[PDB]
This record gives structure tokens, C-alpha cells and sequence, in this order.
């Protein structure tokens, strides 16, 4: 059970709040030590953050467009350091050293505050509530179909019901067409083996590693139970 | 022997444990050229650079 939840831990990059630094990005840069990514090696960055937080999460910008009445995208914020600490430079300029979690940093990219979210191997059993019931999109792998486990953002009226119950199991909604009557097409779920984990950031969508049991589902279905 | 031998295929009988290996190749690509000739030519009176 704790491997399944350190998989999990390696995939849990994505957080809330896309917006707050897409209005205040803290802005990476710098030639001396010219990589998009290291261990420990030395990138420079402008913004307040330098001065103030010396830890902090290096975020690329996903958007997850749910409530299309509502039009709203609540993003994906996924985490490309591990960690990393500063050293402060004059000119609102820093020197971090980054502790990589496999995501490499662009060197043009935008930094956000260190927010640190403590995970436990306790949700291993399962939470299971069958009232919730959403789509699934926006996975950071973009392929549909993805099995085995994954980190999915479900959606909105389906995070709220997340908020009441962490685990659903798989549906994919396969269109069968009426081909030699009218054509027509009518889309049948079909329960799929597998199911979600469910960790939720209120406020924003939840970070599902959902565990396929066989079943390829694309990145838009129904997750349901 | 023969009980030894089945503790040695208790052992031996477990299960091979398979890895995912993501190795990600990143390629940056960045270029700025600027290029400006001047010229100043005149045949009236036979200048020109």
C-alpha cells in the first residue's frame, strides 16, 4: 500500500491557484550556469521572491475549463523542483540551488511560492461515495486511454461532490451508431475496471491518481460509482 | 535434500520486479540574429560604398 502512495507522491506536482502567479510570476532567468534544469545548480530569478521566501514551487500553467456557462478554467499548477533555496543577489535578482523532481525548469520559467501539503499513506484504503459523479480532464500526460495509475484532475461540479466523497470508479462512454437503420449514434457508458484516488485542493479541482484496472479510458470520461 | 531443495525454490520462485524507466531528452533552441548593411551609392559623381 505505501508504494502505491509513494508512486502517487512522485506524481503529486500539481497545485492550486495558477492565477495568483499568473498576476505575480516570479520570473527565472540566467546564462551563468545555462540550463533548463539541475540538482543543486545555480539559477537567477527577479521578483519580491528572492527577498522574501527562500523556498519555493516551480509551476507550468495547465487549464482545467469546466462549467462552460461559467467558462471558468481553475489550471494546473505542476511543480518542476522538488525544492530549492536562495542565495540574494542585488538588482532583485537571486542564486537558487533546486533539488529536481524530474520536471526540468525552462529557463524562461515562472516560480511561485513554497507551499509545502503534507500526504499520508491513510487514504490507501479508500473513500468511496457513489453520489459524486463528473468528467475527467486536463491529465498532465494529455494522452487518452493512459492506464494503470495516472494523475487526473476531475471537474468542477464533480469536485464539489469530491469534497463529499474521495473514491469513484471508471466509465468510459463509448457512441454506438444505428448504421444501418438511422445513423445515429448514441453514447452507452460502459463500466470500466479501476478506480480513483482522490486527493482534493478546495478551491481547485482534485488531484486524482486514479488506478486502472485494465480498462484504456480516454481523458475525457465519466468517472462515476 | 529434498525439502532443502523446495526452500531453495520458495526462494526462487518470486516474482520479477518490473520498473518504469522514463528517461525525457529536452531540447532548447535559442537564436537571435541581427544583420544591417548600409550603403551609400552615387554614379553622378562616382561615390559609392
Amino acid at each position: 500500500p505505501l508504494d502505491k502512495i509513494n508512486s502517487f507522491l512522485l506524481a503529486n506536482r500539481i497545485v492550486d491557484d495558477e492565477k495568483t502567479f499568473t498576476s505575480a510570476p516570479y520570473i527565472v532567468a540566467g546564462n551563468a550556469e545555462r540550463i533548463v534544469s539541475g540538482t543543486g545548480d545555480r539559477i537567477y530569478a527577479r521578483g519580491k521572491f528572492a527577498d522574501g521566501q527562500p523556498a519555493y514551487g516551480i509551476f507550468r500553467q495547465g487549464k482545467v475549463y469546466i462549467d462552460p456557462k461559467t467558462k471558468e478554467v481553475l489550471g494546473i499548477n505542476a511543480d518542476d523542483i522538488g525544492g530549492g533555496e536562495v542565495v540574494a543577489t542585488e538588482g532583485d535578482v537571486a542564486t537558487l540551488a533546486l533539488t529536481r523532481t524530474t520536471q526540468e525548469v525552462r529557463l524562461g520559467d515562472r516560480l511561485f511560492p513554497t507551499e509545502e501539503r503534507a500526504v499520508n499513506s491513510t487514504f490507501m484504503p479508500g473513500e468511496p461515495s457513489r453520489e459524486v459523479k463528473g468528467e475527467i480532464i486536463d491529465v498532465p500526460r494529455g494522452v487518452t486511454q493512459i492506464g494503470q495509475f495516472d494523475v487526473v484532475t476531475l471537474n468542477r461540479g464533480q469536485r464539489d461532490g469530491l469534497a463529499e466523497g474521495n473514491v469513484l470508479a471508471i466509465y468510459k462512454v463509448g457512441e454506438t451508431v444505428r448504421d444501418r437503420v438511422t445513423g445515429e449514434s448514441v453514447k452507452i457508458p460502459d463500466e470500466r475496471a479501476g478506480l480513483l484516488m482522490v486527493f482534493r485542493t478546495y478551491k481547485k479541482l482534485s488531484y486524482a491518481l486514479v488506478l486502472m484496472a485494465s480498462r484504456p479510458l480516454s481523458v475525457t470520461d465519466r468517472v462515476q460509482n | 535434500r529434498l525439502d532443502e531443495l523446495r526452500r531453495i525454490v520458495s526462494q526462487l520462485d518470486i516474482p520479477v520486479r518490473q520498473v518504469m524507466i522514463e528517461a525525457r531528452i529536452v531540447e532548447a533552441n535559442v537564436g537571435y540574429d541581427k544583420s544591417l548593411g548600409v550603403r551609400w551609392g552615387g554614379a553622378y559623381h562616382k561615390g559609392n560604398w
